[PDB]
C-alpha cells in the first residue's frame, strides 16, 4: 500500500538468493520457524481445542 | 592468474605443502583461470562463499 502497484497482495519467503549464512543451527532454525509460523499457528488450534 | 608468474610459484614449488595445491588448480572443474586481474575479483563477488 501506498507504492506504484497499489493494493497488490503476493507469497512471501524466506531470503533464498545470497543469504550470506551457510545454514547456521542457530540460524536456520529461527529462519523456518519465522517462514512456517508453528508458533502462531499453535496458538490457533489450542484456542479451538 | 594466467601467464602469471603467481602461476609460476606453484608451478615451481617443491615443498609439499605447496605441492599438493597445485594438483588440486591443475584438477579443478572449471578451469579457474581468468583473463584479466578484475575479472577473478568479480568472480569472488559473485562467488557465494
Amino acid at each position: 500500500l501506498e507504492g506504484n502497484f497499489k493494493g497488490l497482495c503476493k507469497q512471501i519467503d524466506h531470503f533464498p538468493e545470497d543469504a550470506d549464512y551457510e545454514a547456521d543451527t542457530a540460524e536456520y532454525f529461527l529462519r523456518a520457524v519465522r517462514a512456517s509460523s508453528i508458533f502462531p499457528i499453535l496458538s490457533v488450534i489450542l484456542l479451538f481445542m | 592468474l594466467d601467464s602469471g608468474s603467481t602461476k609460476e610459484f606453484f608451478r615451481r614449488s617443491k615443498i609439499a605443502v605447496f605441492d599438493k595445491m597445485w594438483t588440486y588448480m591443475r584438477s579443478a572443474e572449471p578451469s579457474v583461470f581468468v583473463r584479466t586481474t578484475a575479472e577473478g575479483v568479480a568472480r569472488v563477488r559473485k562467488s557465494k562463499g
